């Protein structure tokens, strides 16, 4: 079988450097071109380079965006392919896949593999409930929610009620701030449930070790 | 250089309906032995991009023959006939034999339904983030439909930009629906300086736009 394999991936420094590779069998290497391309998390697919094949001379073609900042390399007696990563910016923070190419174009891919570049050190979040003002004309549905704020580094997970509340549940995907990540998430209960019975939202971070539970008290 | 065009970004259809996406160049991207290499992949969520269509109209092995490229010089077209389940994800173009070299900007595939409005749904900080010294104010727009939305944060009725975060889930798998969430972080000292917090959102679905307020007193 075709196979390309990423590795090397975590996370890394900014200003540092990183190597990726792609380790490959089942085919002649030095007949095939090779692609390195990169997709940030809830961002597009970006190609980045291509070095040529054997016939080829091996050259080298990168996008604008990387020229003279990464260098993809090949050695031809391995049948391994590299992604030098100079200069770690946070814009690096993505999952790198590697890809042949041919006369059947980028017929097969690797699984990728993550890169995160961040200066930044464990840190459990803090979780804050999210409950509707005192003032607030009355539902027949009501919404609640929790802030899931400043932690590192991915994930953390979010269940309401040890996941007894499945449906009308909406976690929303992190985003970055004071590089740190943040999260909420959202439960609907129908009105007359609560606070009558308690609804918590039970939020893990495994990296610091931290559980959660926060219930929302009116 | 040449331009590449990917369009549309999001791709609305229904089960069993053929979608058409369309890739263009502001010139001629044939080579002169012949070939045009203008490449179709499909990238499902959580996986890697898996090749469809190579050098214009040649369907790679395992692909279903409901895909098929056409196209000639500077435009091109994938179609995909009775679209199904299986096809939802997003589809990018390619070409890497002239500058720049790029993949489209994607077409995400997701599936049509009736117009939904949002369920809007403002908090104010908690006491533990505000003893923490911090003071943040969310902002949930839940299961609307189309998925363009636009939100904005007043405090005292002025419009307020700095400290606002926003994230944006996929299609719900059950209801096809879209949900935001936006949440306005300020200082407990900015906070306790102001009393009205406000969260207003535009959809196609009304004229009029969602306030939702609370007061701190
Ligand atoms: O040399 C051949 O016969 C096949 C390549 C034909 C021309 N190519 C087209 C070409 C080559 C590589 C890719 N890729 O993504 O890796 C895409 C398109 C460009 P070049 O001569 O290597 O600059």
């Amino acid at each position: 079988e075709v196979k390309l394999v990423e590795s090397g991936g975590g996370l890394g420094q900014p200003g540092g450097s990183l190597r990726l590779s792609c380790a490959t069998s089942g085919f002649t290497f030095t007949d095939y071109y090779f692609n390195w391309a990169r997709q940030p998390p809830g961002k597009a697919l970006e190609w980045l380079g291509f070095i040529r094949n054997k016939a080829k001379g091996y050259t080298t073609e990168y996008s604008a965006s990387v020229k003279g900042r990464f260098t993809i390399s090949r050695d031809n007696s391995q049948g391994i392919l590299y992604l030098q990563m100079n200069t770690l910016r946070a814009e690096d923070s993505a999952t790198y896949y590697c890809a042949r190419w041919g006369s059947y174009a980028m017929d097969y891919w690797g699984q990728g593999t993550s890169v995160t570049v961040s200066s930044a050190k464990t840190t459990p979040p803090s979780v804050y409930p999210l409950a509707p003002g005192s003032a607030a004309q009355t539902n027949s549905m009501v919404t609640l929610g929790c802030l899931v704020k400043g932690y590192f580094p991915e994930p953390v997970t979010v269940t309401w009620n040890s996941g007894s509340l499945s449906s009308g549940v909406h976690t929303f995907p992190a985003v970055l701030q004071s590089d740190l990540y943040t999260l909420s998430s959202s439960v609907t209960v129908p009105s007359s449930p609560r606070p009558s019975e308690t609804v918590t939202c039970n939020v893990a971070h495994p990296a610091s070790s931290t559980k959660v539970d926060k219930k929302i008290v009116p | 250089d040449v331009l590449m065009t990917q369009t549309p970004l999001s791709l609305p259809v229904s089960l069993g309906d053929q979608a058409s996406i369309s890739c263009r160049f502001s010139q001629s991207i044939v080579h002169s032995n012949g070939n045009t290499y203008l490449e179709w992949y499909l990238q499902k969520s959580g996986q890697s991009p898996k090749l469809l269509i190579y050098k214009v109209s040649n369907r790679f092995s395992g692909v279903p023959d409901r895909f098929s490229g056409s196209g000639s010089g500077t435009d091109f077209t994938l179609k995909i006939s009775r679209v199904e389940a299986e096809d939802l994800g997003v589809y990018y173009c390619f070409q890497g034999s002239h500058v720049p070299r790029t993949f489209g900007g994607g077409t995400k595939l997701e599936i049509k339904r009736a117009d939904a409005a949002p369920t809007v749904s403002i908090f104010p900080p908690s006491s533990e983030q505000l003893t923490s010294g911090g003071a943040s104010v969310v902002c949930f727009l839940n299961n609307f439909y189309p998925k363009d939305i636009n939100v904005k944060w007043k405090i005292d009725g002025s419009e307020r930009q700095n400290g606002v975060l926003n994230s944006w889930t996929d299609q719900d798998s059950k209801d096809s629906t879209y949900s935001m969430s936006s949440t306005l972080t300020l200082t407990k000292d900015e906070y306790e300086r102001h009393n009205s917090y406000t969260c207003e959102a535009t959809h196609k679905t009304s004229t009029s736009p969602i306030v939702k307020s609370f007061n701190r007193n």
